[PDB]
């Protein structure tokens, strides 16, 4: 991840998952 | 040309698949070493250059 999402162009809103967090909770 | 714009570089290879010419821009200038977030982020100066 590098930027902020308004400076790309043809960005699309979605969710990204992390592994990580589902073992720690 | 065409082949280039539409297809990138891989049709020389094979059957040309369609990409994006911004997503092709990026892929190349990986091969330069530079990430993407930068030709995205310079795009729009990128085109006037
Ligand atoms: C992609 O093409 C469509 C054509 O309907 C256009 O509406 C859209 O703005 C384009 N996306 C861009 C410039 O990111
Ligand atoms: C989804 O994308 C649109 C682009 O027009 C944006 O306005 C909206 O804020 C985005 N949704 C978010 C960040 O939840």
């Amino acid at each position: 991840v590098s930027g902020n999402c308004d400076v790309v162009i043809g960005i699309v809103n979605n969710t990204v998952y992390d592994p990580l967090q589902p073992e720690l909770d | 040309l065409a082949g280039t714009i539409t297809s990138g570089w891989t049709f020389g290879a094979g059957a040309a698949l369609q990409i994006p010419f911004a997503m092709q821009m990026a892929y190349r200038f990986n091969g330069i070493g530079v990430t993407q977030n930068v030709l995205y982020e310079n795009q729009k100066l990128i085109a006037n250059q």
